[PDB]
């Protein structure tokens, strides 16, 4: 029903928001005596300094956090600092069957891709039949996960087909 | 339902008190309500 | 100096100087005695009313509500009012907008309620303690209880136009390089700054455009260095 | 005699009427200070107080607020009595309700200070 008070908010076009102090602030602070509705004092600084500067992208730290401790993650010579981010040189120390490091080397953490890179593979795999079936089926499983991702869906299928294709 | 008062602390110790039937302008008219006029409360609250 | 008035046997300037030797109290009364007519300046005078109108009207009745503040934390309390000239100067003021409301409706109000205007027993206690400071005099206690009482017309909040302290000889200076860390006269002083607002010296941290019409005798007047104003600082928009 | 209820369905449409002619007299008072202000003068007429308008509207706020709590207490004296006491009286003797009540307010007491000795040996 009080459209006028919206209108005349429309019409406050002109740069001086001054007048509505002496219209409005008279009769407020008599009528209503908070002059200090909030005497705690106020100063903090915004920004003085608050930066990594150290590591890579900590998104791909949460997630490797996460992981089984039967898979060891190492540093591979520089190449994956900050854009790539990610040289996934992992060991899979466990009970079951060693096998060879994997790649994985991933992109950007805004993950328009995935990690499977497979650089070292061609003789890596050639050589050895039994790799070479290990090949065979992580390539069939990784072609069959949809938008697989980071660390977490390439190590797990990495590993499962690797003890899967024993035989 | 008679005969209001207001009092309201602002500052560290400072509580304030008013008569709440004069509308900011005693002489003008009043609330239209409650009885105005609950007395010489100046000198009452001056005691002490 | 707005005395655009028609040639006389004698100049505006010493004339109003003069005004000051007037009748005691009913300036409706003084104007009369000295002239009402050679005033007009201007029919677009509306500008001292959003900006200096209200100003002049704070200050004066601050300068009445000061005086029952006798016992204040301060030898002087908060002002001196010993002067007399300065308030004869606030006396030409009054009269000269007098006229101006006598000619454009565009007066002073008093900012509060009941106008019943409200301006004459205030000049006249100015006056009555006038007496009591024109020259050579002490100050009265029947002035005390005339303004003791206040009326349904008396607002607070006054600018109070001064500069932040740096009283950092050898006791104390918080700052660093940078990050200032938080803690005006023709109005314009908003709770957060929305335009240029050119800041100053001490107090002014007026808006650089000001969105002027006429009032441009201000703008003009405040371009170079001010009255503790020659610090004109450049404080970002950081509203909050 | 007026009752609660009829002062209230009585007030709620004069404090309708009122905010609306608050805010309207509200809307005059800040159009007519923009012209003046941001553009010449043309609205030549005097405003009104427009503080007399939100302080009778907080006034009759209030009177209502405390009339519709006078009530509320009421109803809820009233559940607290037929809940701490039955519904009798002129049918009940009303020396013996007063008797009632004093042994009801004295078996409270020591249930009170029971309970306060419980808490000091506690400590």
């Amino acid at each position: 029903q009080p459209l006028l008070d919206a209108v005349l908010a429309n019409i406050r076009s002109p740069v001086f928001n001054h007048s509505l102090y002496r219209t409005f602030v008279p009769a407020m602070m008599a009528i209503h005596g908070p002059p200090i509705v909030s005497p705690v004092v106020c100063s903090r600084k915004r920004r003085f300094e608050e930066d990594e500067r150290q590591s890579i992208p900590n998104v791909l730290q949460g997630e490797v956090a996460r992981l089984d401790p039967k898979f060891l993650v190492n540093l591979d010579p520089s190449h994956c600092s900050n854009n790539g981010t990610v040289h996934l040189i992992c060991k899979l120390d466990d009970k079951d069957l060693p096998s060879v490091p994997p790649l994985e080397l991933s992109v950007p953490a805004d993950y328009p891709a995935q990690s499977p890179m497979w650089i070292d593979r061609q003789w890596q795999y050639d050589a050895n039949p039994f790799l070479q079936s290990v090949h065979r089926c992580m390539t069939s499983r990784l072609l069959q996960l949809p938008d697989k991702h980071s660390v977490t869906a390439l190590l797990n299928t990495w590993a499962q087909s690797i003890h899967q294709a024993c035989l | 339902n008679m005969y209001c008062i207001d009092i309201y602390c602002r500052s560290r110790g400072v509580v304030a008190i008013r008569d709440g039937a004069y509308s900011l302008f005693d002489n003008s008219k009043l609330v239209e309500g409650f009885y105005p006029a609950p007395g010489l409360k100046t000198f009452l609250n001056m005691f002490v | 100096p707005h005395f655009l008035n028609t040639p006389d046997k004698s100049p505006g300037d010493r004339l109003a100087e003069i005004c000051a030797k007037i009748t005691d109290v009913d300036i409706d009364k003084v104007m009369i005695n000295l002239k009402t007519e050679e005033f007009v300046l201007d029919m677009n005078t509306l500008q001292a009313l959003q900006q200096l109108l209200q100003w002049v009207g704070d200050f004066v009745l601050y300068l009445l509500v000061s005086l029952p503040n006798q016992g204040s934390p301060l030898r002087p309390g908060h002002s001196f009012l010993r002067d007399g000239t300065s308030l004869g100067m606030l006396r030409e003021l009054m009269v000269v907008i007098r006229i101006w409301g006598l000619l454009k409706p565009s007066c002073l109000p008093v900012y509060t309620a009941t106008s019943d205007d409200s301006m004459s027993l205030l000049f006249r206690l100015l006056t009555k303690l006038w007496i009591c400071c024109r020259d050579e005099g002490a100050a009265s206690p029947a002035s005390d209880g005339l303004v003791s009482r206040l009326q349904p017309k008396q607002p607070l909040r006054l600018r109070f136009g001064r500069a932040p302290t740096l009283p950092s000889s050898t006791s104390t200076l918080q700052l660093d390089g940078l990050t200032r860390a938080p803690g005006l006269h023709l109005g314009a002083y908003p709770t957060e700054e929305c335009k240029a607002c050119t800041r100053c010296g001490c107090v002014t941290m007026l808006k650089s455009p000001n969105k002027t019409t006429a009032v441009t005798q201000w703008e003009q007047r405040w371009i170079k260095n001010c009255l503790c104003g020659g610090l004109w600082r450049r404080v970002p928009l950081s509203c909050s | 005699d007026f009752d609660p209820v009829q002062r209230y369905k009585m007030l709620i449409p004069q404090l309708k009427e009122s905010l609306q002619t608050l805010m309207k007299v509200a809307a005059q008072n800040l159009i007519q200070n923009t012209n003046i202000d941001n553009g010449q003068k043309s609205s030549d007429a005097p405003l009104q107080r427009f503080d007399k308008c939100l302080e009778e509207f907080y006034a009759l706020c209030d009177q209502l607020e405390l009339c519709l709590r006078l009530a509320h207490e009421c109803l809820s004296q009233s559940c607290d009595s037929a809940k701490h006491s039955p519904t009798l009286v002129p049918s009940l003797p009303y020396p013996q309700y007063l008797a009632v009540i004093k042994a009801q307010i004295t078996c409270a007491k020591d249930i009170h200070t029971a309970l306060l000795d419980c808490a000091n040996k506690v400590t």
